């Protein structure tokens, strides 16, 4: 399981926002993971990942990772879901499973500018 | 190819693996014990559409490329073939990729299960090395 938070987020045009992702698995190991977004409208979610506006920081030892996207705009409004990427040299069916678990998600509003 | 213990800790030893990243080479060999019983060519098909190849049985999700696996990188930038040879050269330089990647010899499910918290020097007693 993979715990993603906050559920939800509204910022003005401007800020920066911070999605976090923890796996609870005390034996699987986090080695890197992604991001997804969904814009607003729509059901299929297309990758993010770290440049520019979006920055990724993965911290392994807490299994966690993060986005932040700065500069916001409404364009940037979405449901993004994590996905971890959990490696092994030899199978691990547990830790194969996790692969392919992703956040519950966080719905983000960006205001208007006026 | 199935190889003796003492041979396998030889040519181990031999390709560097004896401390690297801290493991002593009784670690390298109960490794490939309990993962291959020292058959290079050993295969393992997996559920998630992987297979595992070689001695040490790595994972074509991850490490090799076996055209056939979804969702796989090829971190070791290798054919999954080059990991059945009789000459472990492939195996050993790919080892040393996963033993880096952040888990040690934990990224071998069998070295966790019956190598870790043993007497690992045992796999190298009676060897001339």
């Amino acid at each position: 399981r993979v715990d993603q938070t906050p559920q939800r987020i509204t910022k003005e045009t401007g800020e920066s926002l911070t999605i976090n992702c923890v796996v609870r698995d005390s034996r699987c190991v986090l080695s890197t993971g992604y991001w997804y977004r969904k814009p607003p409208g729509s059901r299929n979610e297309e990758s993010i990942s770290d440049g520019g506006r979006y920055v990724e920081t993965v911290n392994r030892g807490s299994k966690s990772f993060s986005l932040r996207i700065n500069d916001l705009t409404v364009k940037d409004s979405g449901t993004y879901r994590c996905k971890p990427e959990s490696r092994y040299g030899s199978y691990d069916a547990v830790c194969a499973a996790l692969n392919d678990q992703y956040g519950g998600g966080t719905v983000v509003t960006v205001n208007a500018a006026a | 190819k199935v190889f003796g213990r003492c041979e396998l800790a030889a040519a181990m030893k031999r390709h560097g693996l004896d401390n690297y990243r801290g493991y002593s080479l009784g670690n390298w060999v109960c490794a490939a014990k309990f993962e291959s019983n020292f058959n290079t060519q050993a295969t393992n098909r997996n559920t998630d559409g992987s297979t595992d190849y070689g001695i040490l049985q790595i994972n074509s999700r991850w490490w090799c490329n076996d055209g056939r696996t979804p969702g796989s990188r090829n971190l070791c930038n290798i054919p999954c073939s080059a990991l059945l040879s009789s000459d472990i050269t492939a195996s050993v330089n790919c080892a040393k990729k996963i033993v880096s990647d952040g888990n040690g010899m934990n990224a071998w499910v069998a070295w966790r299960n019956r190598c870790k918290g043993t007497d690992v020097q045992a796999w190298i007693r009676g060897c001339r090395l």
